[PDB]
This record gives C-alpha cells, structure tokens and sequence, in this order.
C-alpha cells in the first residue's frame, strides 16, 4: 500500500527535523540545566 | 592567701571557638532541607501519576515495568500495518 512505501520524502524530512529541532532546544535549556541542578545541589550539601 | 584567681572573669572564650561558623552555615542553609522534600509527584489521579507509582517509581528497578512497556510496541506496528494494509 502507498502509506506502506516512502516515496514521500520531501514530506518525511519535514517530520524529522522538526522531531531534532524539538529534541535539540528540549535538552538544552530543560533536561540538561536540570541534571545539572541535581549537580550543583549535591555538591553544595557536600559542603556544608 | 589570695582570692584574685584567674576564672571567675572570662569574657573571651565563653564565646571563643572556632566551629560557629559551621553553626551559623547550618542554621540558615538547613531548615528547608526537608527529610523526604516536600511530598513529591509518585502517586496521583492523572492517569500517568499512577504510571509513575507503578512503573517509573523509585523503588521499581525490576524488569514488571520493562516488560509493560515492551509489548506494546510489538502489538502497534502489527496493527498499523493492518491500518495502512
């Protein structure tokens, strides 16, 4: 069947980059700052 | 004899030693270092908070929840093939 086949390509490629773009921005001012958070926090009780 | 003795006046090692600034650090910094946080999400009625309780909680490590999530996917794409079929 046609859903079954890519020959959508130019359709598809949109669908990815904006999966990397949402990925990319995600990590790096929610995930990451928030493991390192977790980090800081530690460290700070390791401290004191 | 004498009467005049050093300890009765002391004015500077009733407050003298060192560790007060340990003290002061912990009295500011820990109060609001709560033992088990303020109560965290773990369990609730939102359908995914009860996922949490069961699955993705802290004390499940083992592989129940593994396998939960596993055999979904196997039953998806057979059925999305049938979808598209």
């Amino acid at each position: 069947m046609p859903q079954l086949v890519p020959f959508y390509f130019m359709n598809q490629l949109t669908y990815g980059f904006l999966l990397m773009i949402t990925l990319l921005i995600l990590f790096s001012q929610f995930f990451l700052p928030m493991i390192l958070r977790l980090y800081v926090s530690r460290l700070f009780i390791s401290k004191l | 004899v004498s009467t005049l003795i050093p300890p009765k006046v002391v004015s500077s090692k009733n407050i003298g030693s060192a560790p007060n600034a340990k003290r002061i650090a912990n009295v500011v910094h820990f109060y609001k270092s709560l033992p088990q946080g303020p109560a965290p999400a773990i369990k609730a009625n939102t359908r995914l908070a009860r996922y949490k309780a069961k699955y993705f909680d802290g004390d499940n490590a083992s592989g129940k929840p593994l396998w939960h999530f596993a055999l979904g996917i196997i039953a998806f794409g057979y059925s999305m093939e049938y979808y598209f079929h």
